[PDB]
């Protein structure tokens, strides 16, 4: 409810950049400055013969909304031999994802498509780039020697992204294996020690990564959206991850154990093409130190009071317990055709009751279908499933719609007053918007 | 097969 | 004035606190002038199937003169939209999908209107025959987009709103989904209109695939009957989307294909025996109580209607309407038929 929607600052990228289609939080700490990180995956950069390579954004806070791109690759394509380019950086997406540590800032190009040593070939293998404040390395997982349709060809690798708290990175390519999906994991200690411009398939000893299942779990996507939390009371953060086209498209969550990989907890959809697994998040809302389970199902269909089925779409709130369960709740949406669950942002302690808060957005909602954001608080008995707070998208509709709450993340003080802001991206309209939350430090 | 080409690498 | 769906118009009046109810009759006719248009799945997995397609033009025509005042058809494919990771854009690769393998394959396309709903049985024969493979690489396929495609052209495909629509769709696989787009780029959410400009669906690379709900909110607008024609274990996959898809069939083709005109004539036969309506309560404060008396006498909910309907016989739908509170129209449709109650609807606060 303490959300300030008077006075949020605004952020504006190149026109048709999608400026807002991934956002974070930069904290170095060891600079005491606060940033805003923006991806524009189809911004036009200065790489030599690459056009809608894509970007990352670092954007200032204090009394000033310059955004400057962060210059993780300057490079053209390289070349696998005379009149033979190696790889395609053009229309790779990168900046789709974007993570941040504390001074580290992971960003990816799903897109990114190479041409194997074996044959000519246009793999969409995706690309990472992991900058450590000095250094910046490139991480590229998926790009191997047994790559393929069949292998990791098209593994599109940081697709969805995140960071485990141990300082490991955890990547899904939801392509690989036919389209199985794939999660890999490796330590940034290792990434940047193991890293050599010259060597097109750099292999990783501690990586961990999920392997190949039979044929019928094709097309499953596993990788389209990933999370992390602690899960079985070991300390170490495991792997949450989106699988929205398995079982028959019911969809799927899966848990495995960050120390292994290992497979802990499964969710699955209880309707079909409902897409349970766009959208995946962990975060202890009803404040007992266990992380709880959220999950966005953007399509699901509701029985109306006439029996009709109406897609407002779907949140499912599981709060863990320490016998090694869950309890889980239905969130439904508010609104047809508006994609409740799309985003599921974590916002900490938004006013300070003792008990965490989480937002979930609903792209397409609102007035002129501009795109609505929810805040629910947290209690003890679980989430409130009564929105205490509205956020509506300001701009109006270009030749696509606004999409506003597509992207979001919380959980961080950027004003050092006391309690958590939020920032919302909007790359319909190329908008990035932070709300800062009032007192009630 | 696999793939929508799998039935021809069959 | 309607033919079938007696009273057309219906004025009430009502107050707050006040309810009011009407009886709403369906009375199917003895025969339709029938629209069908085959929508073909073209990919590299039909090869064995495209060729089975001569022998549903005069067969079926002779077929279905006994239980259609007239018959038409049209013909249609699809295989995906033509974008990583779905095709390899490899450049040897990009227009000849199947160049490895060595066969003819045609280019790949997202849908493309071939011919027109038309009674010269010759034309169906003949464009059919003409008609090739063409190839991607992953096995789910675009068949809603081009389904959506198919259903919202009116004037491109040549439905006649005095004919009783049935759109076929053959295939083998699944399709995909509205969100499989992202892994493409595409993030742009389908619109639902048409964009067929030289008979090929031209947007097909540039927004996503349409989701569930918004396919059944365009079949039904457009009275689009769907019949699923599906060879593989697949075909569960379609008829389990059934109760997700109101008004649509799905149909198991055999191994060899030799059932396909059977299986028209079958889910054509369960079409015209069904009676279902719905109501498009757009109307504030005001909520409506259906329920379908149907011949036998049961009380069905409405929303389900009811089945072994024939022509000589009308189903009864006992329609109540409340109101709750105040600030117009409500439309009762059966769906799959030509014909809608419009229940205008006054009232004083
Ligand atoms: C959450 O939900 C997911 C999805 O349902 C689930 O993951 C799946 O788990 C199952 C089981 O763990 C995986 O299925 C297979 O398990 C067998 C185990 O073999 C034993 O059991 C079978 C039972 O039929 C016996 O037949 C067999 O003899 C053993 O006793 C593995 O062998 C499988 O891997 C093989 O197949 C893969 C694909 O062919 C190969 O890539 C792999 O190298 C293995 O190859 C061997 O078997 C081949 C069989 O054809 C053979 O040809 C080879 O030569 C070689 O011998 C496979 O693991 C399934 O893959 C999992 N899928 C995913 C997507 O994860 C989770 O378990 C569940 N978690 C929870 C907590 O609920
Ligand atoms: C990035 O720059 C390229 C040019 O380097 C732009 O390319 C244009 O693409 C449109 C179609 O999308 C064409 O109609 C124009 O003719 C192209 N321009 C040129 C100069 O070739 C591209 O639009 C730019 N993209 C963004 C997001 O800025
Ligand atoms: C129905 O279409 C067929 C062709 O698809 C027509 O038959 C052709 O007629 C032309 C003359 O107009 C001949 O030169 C061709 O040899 C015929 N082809 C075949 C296969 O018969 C037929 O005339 C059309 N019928 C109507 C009523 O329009
Ligand atoms: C609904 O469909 C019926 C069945 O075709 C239509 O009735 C026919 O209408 C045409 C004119 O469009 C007449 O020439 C036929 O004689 C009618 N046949 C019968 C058996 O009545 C009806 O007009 C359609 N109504 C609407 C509103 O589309
Ligand atoms: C159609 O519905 C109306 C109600 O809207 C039915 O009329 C009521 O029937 C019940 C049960 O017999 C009585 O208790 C009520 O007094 C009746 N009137 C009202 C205003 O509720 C009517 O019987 C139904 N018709 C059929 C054929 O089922
Ligand atoms: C994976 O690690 C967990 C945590 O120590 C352990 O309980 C489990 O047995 C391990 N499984 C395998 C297969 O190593
Ligand atoms: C419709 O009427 C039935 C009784 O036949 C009742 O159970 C149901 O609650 C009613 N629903 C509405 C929306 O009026
Ligand atoms: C279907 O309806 C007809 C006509 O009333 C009737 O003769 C027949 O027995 C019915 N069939 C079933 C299975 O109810
Ligand atoms: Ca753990
Ligand atoms: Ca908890
Ligand atoms: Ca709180
Ligand atoms: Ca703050
Ligand atoms: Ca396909
Ligand atoms: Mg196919």
């Amino acid at each position: 409810f303490n959300l300030d929607v008077d006075s949020p600052a605004e952020y504006s990228g190149p026109e048709g950049s999608y400026f807002g289609f991934a956002v974070d939080f930069f904290v170095p700490s060891a600079s005491s400055r606060m940033f805003l990180l923006v991806g524009a995956p189809k911004a036009n950069t200065t790489q030599p013969g690459i056009v809608e390579g894509g970007q990352v954004l670092k954007c200032d806070w204090s009394s000033t909304r310059r955004c400057q791109p962060i210059e993780f690759d300057a490079t053209g394509n390289r070349d696998y031999a005379k009149d033979d380019p190696l790889e395609f950086k053009s229309h790779q997406w990168f900046g789709a994802s974007v993570r941040s540590k504390q001074d580290k800032i992971l960003a990816c190009a799903p897109l990114y498509h190479w041409r194997t040593e074996m044959k000519q070939e246009r793999e969409p293998v995706g690309t990472c780039f992991l900058q450590d404040g000095t250094k910046t390395v490139e991480y590229a997982p998926c790009r191997s020697q047994d790559i393929d349709a069949d292998g990791q060809g098209f593994c599109q690798g940081g697709f969805s992204i995140d960071f485990t708290k141990a300082d490991r990175v955890l990547l899904g390519g939801p392509g690989s294996f036919y389209w199985q999906g794939q999660l890999i994991s490796d330590q940034v200690a290792e990434i940047v020690s193991k890293y050599d411009p010259n060597v097109y398939s750099i292999k990783y000893n501690n990586q961990l990564a999920t392997r190949t299942a039979q044929a019928i779990f094709d097309d499953s996507y596993l990788g389209y959206s990933v999370a992390v939390g602690d899960f079985n009371g070991d300390g170490i953060d495991d792997f949450v991850s989106g699988v929205p086209r398995a079982a028959r498209t019911l969809g799927m969550v899966y848990i495995y154990d960050g120390k292994n990989m290992s497979s802990l907890y499964n969710f699955t959809g209880e309707q079909m093409a409902a897409y349970f697994g766009f959208s995946v998040a962990a975060t202890d809302i009803n404040g007992d130190d266990y992380a709880d389970v959220f999950i966005g199902a953007p399509l699901f269909m509701d029985r109306g009071s006439d029996g009709k089925l109406q897609e407002v779409g779907q949140v499912s709130v599981s709060l863990q317990r320490a016998s090694g369960d869950f309890q889980t709740t239905k969130l439904n949406g508010f609104e047809v055709f508006a994609r409740f669950g799309s985003a599921i942002a974590p916002l900490g302690d938004l006013d300070q009751d003792g008990f965490n808060d989480i937002a979930i957005a609903a792209p397409y909602g609102g007035e002129d279908k501009k795109g609505i954001v929810y805040i629910f608080n947290g209690r003890s008995t679980g989430l409130n499933a009564v929105p205490s707070q509205i956020l509506e998208g300001q701009w109006a509709a270009r030749s696509m719609p606004p999409s506003f709450g597509y992207s979001m993340k919380g959980a961080t003080d950027i004003d050092k007053n006391g309690y958590p802001d939020l920032i919302v991206g909007a790359f319909g309209v190329d908008r990035a918007i932070l709300y800062r939350a009032r007192p009630v430090g | 097969g696999r793939g929508d080409l799998g039935r021809l690498k069959k | 004035i309607n033919t079938q769906v007696t009273p057309g118009e219906v004025s009430i009046q009502l107050r707050p606190g006040a309810e009011a109810n009407f009886m709403l009759k369906v009375h199917p006719l003895k025969k339709y002038p029938v629209d069908l248009y085959y929508l073909v799945d073209v990919s590299a997995s039909m090869h064995n199937n495209i060729e089975k397609l001569n022998s549903v033009g005069n067969d079926l025509s002779r077929k279905m003169a006994f239980f259609s005042r007239d018959f038409r058809l049209g013909f249609g494919s699809y295989v995906d939209k033509t974008v990583s990771p779905y095709i390899s854009i490899h450049p040897e690769r990009i227009h000849n999908q199947c160049s490895d393998y060595n066969l003819d394959c045609m280019p790949p396309h997202g849908y493309i209107h071939v011919l027109s709903l038309t009674e010269n049985i010759t034309e169906f024969e003949k464009a059919v025959h003409r008609q090739k493979i063409s190839g991607n690489i992953d096995t789910p396929e675009g068949g809603f987009d081009a389904m959506l495609q198919a259903a919202v052209c009116e004037s491109h495909i040549g439905w006649r709103k005095e004919a009783k629509r049935l759109l076929l769709v053959m295939t083998d696989q699944t399709s995909h989904l509205a969100l499989d787009s992202k892994l493409a780029g595409i993030v742009v959410p389908n619109d639902g209109n048409c964009h067929l400009k030289n008979n090929v669906y031209v947007k097909s690379t540039t927004m996503e695939h349409p989701s569930l709900g918004q396919l059944s909110e365009k079949l039904i607008d457009n009275n689009i009957n769907v019949i699923f024609a599906v060879q593989g274990k697949q075909f569960h996959w379609y008829k389990d989307l059934l109760p997700l898809l109101p008004g649509t069939i799905a149909g198991e083709i055999e191994s060899k294909a030799a059932n396909l005109n059977n299986l028209v004539v079958e889910a054509y036969q369960k079409l015209i025996s069904e009676v279902k309506v719905q109501v498009e309560n757009q109307v504030q404060g005001i909520y409506f109580n259906i329920t379908a008396i149907c011949p036998d006498g049961s009380r069905k909910p409405g929303m389900e209607g009811c089945r072994n309907v024939t022509s000589n016989d009308e189903v009864l739908f006992n329609v109540t309407v409340t109101m709750k509170k105040c600030d117009n129209y409500a439309i009762i449709k059966p769906i799959g038929f030509n014909e809608t109650a419009k229940i205008h609807i006054h009232r004083n606060c």
